[PDB]
């Protein structure tokens, strides 16, 4: 596998084509482990080769660029992922972040609450998550869609990114949602990535790339999410590292894009193609605030 | 008069044999970088391992007050380069040593203008 030298592997369209049934996701490298350099983290090397990944896209990078990133803290205390983003990303990139347990952070502003407290005025350039509850990885019953984070993660998305904005969500066998693969339609272009170094998980980033605001392709999130397990199971990943030793063209690339506030009723065909090139951004441009509800009891 | 010296008190841990803080984040990088101190991008040289700024920050770590009056914090939200012979304990090694206000090096670790 010419794969080995890649950040990751894309599931082909090919794969997301069929009609599968959804089987348990059974992983021939399962239990084995990438070699990471010495020192490094798995959540750096993940984040890192994600990042790796991203640059291949046509992530739309305005100045002022905003993201916001779910899941960042770490049972450490710290968040690897939010260190990265923010080495990935032009300077002056706000970037926020929030975990339901305190971290420390490297990121711009950081709120500790369930997502679903989170509430933003602006809108917003990207959104990673990282988000898990492992108490779904229960094998004794039927694998069926998962709310929780996944319901306000899909509100997000539909009310806060930026038209032309991309997300990179994490899923996995059991951690999964069907409207939020039904939303990947609304994107220019989607794909399931794996990271070479955690490519013996089930795990992956389900990536939505430049944000349209409508259906584009309808898809039933029940058939893409059982497309995705059969292409998991009959395509074992090499664990690598390999493309964390070459870090000279890691940073995202400054772009300029565009940013422009238009109402809906000025979306036309032209500006949908500008969205899908990754050549234009739709939202305002004001201030940047967040807060995190807080419930107030005895 | 009564302040909390966390600096005193995690020196005089490590000077009695304690296990430094661990879980510092390691950045990924070239390793041909400037070599200065405290940055905004990962700026190891082949000598320094980069890190995540708030993680290796004692006040940060320990969830106290910034020793300032303004509270702020000089590492988080940058990368701090550690010589690769201390990086075993970066929050120590921030805690006990100055940055060159003129050439951005660590002194005694890169700083050259008193040669
Ligand atoms: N509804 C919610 N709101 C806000 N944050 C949420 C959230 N649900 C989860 N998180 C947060 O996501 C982060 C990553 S999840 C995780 C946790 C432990 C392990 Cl051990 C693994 C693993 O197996 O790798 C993965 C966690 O820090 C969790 O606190
Ligand atoms: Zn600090
Ligand atoms: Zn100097």
């Amino acid at each position: 596998s010419s794969q080995a030298w890649q950040p990751g592997v894309a599931m082909p369209n090919l794969y997301k084509m069929q009609r599968m049934l959804l089987e348990k996701c059974d992983l021939q490298n399962y239990g084995d482990s990438a070699t990471l350099p010495k020192g490094i983290m798995m959540n750096v090397a993940k984040y890192t080769q994600l990042c790796q990944y991203l640059n291949t896209l046509t992530l739309a990078v305005p100045y002022n660029m905003r993201v916001i990133h779910f899941g960042a803290g770490s049972d450490k205390g710290v968040a690897p992922g939010t260190a990265v983003l923010r080495q990935w990303l032009p300077t002056g990139t706000l970037l926020v972040d929030s975990d339901l347990n305190d971290f420390v952070s490297d990121a711009d502003s950081t709120l500790i609450g369930d997502c679903a407290t989170v509430h933003t005025a602006n809108k917003w350039d990207l959104i990673i998550s990282d988000m898990y509850d492992p108490k779904t990885k229960n094998v004794t019953k039927e694998n069926d869609s998962k709310e929780g984070f996944f319901t306000y993660i899909c509100g997000f998305i539909q009310q806060k990114l930026a038209l032309g904005g991309s997300v990179a969500i994490k899923i996995t066998e059991h951690s999964w949602n069907a409207d939020l693969y039904k939303l990947m339609g609304h994107f220019a272009w989607w794909t399931a990535f794996v990271t070479n170094v955690n490519a013996s998980s089930s795990e992956a980033f389900l990536i939505g790339c430049n944000y349209l605001g409508k259906p584009r392709e309808q898809i039933d999130g029940y058939v893409m999410h059982a497309n995705y397990i059969f292409w998991r199971n009959t395509n074992p990943i090499q664990l690598s590292s390999y493309s964390l030793f070459d870090m000279s063209k890691f940073p995202l690339k400054l772009r300029g894009t565009a940013v422009m506030s238009l109402k809906e009723g000025q979306i036309n065909d032209m500006i949908l193609s500008l969205l899908s090139k990754g050549r234009l951004i739709i939202r305002e441009n004001n201030r940047v605030v967040i807060s995190s509800d807080v419930l107030v009891n005895n | 008069a009564f302040a909390v010296d966390a600096a005193k008190a995690y020196k005089d841990y490590l000077a009695s044999g304690g296990q430094p803080i661990t879980n510092c984040v390691k950045m990924l990088c070239t390793h041909t970088g400037t070599g200065q101190a405290i940055t905004v991008t990962p700026e190891a040289n082949m000598d320094q391992e980069s890190f995540g700024g708030a993680s290796c920050c004692l006040y940060c770590r320990c969830h106290i007050d910034h020793p300032n009056p303004k509270g702020f914090c000089d590492l988080k939200g940058k990368y701090v380069q550690i010589p690769t012979t201390c990086a075993n304990d970066p929050v120590g090694f921030t805690l006990k040593n100055t940055v060159c206000t003129v050439c951005g090096m660590w002194k005694g670790y890169g700083c050259s203008c008193d040669q």
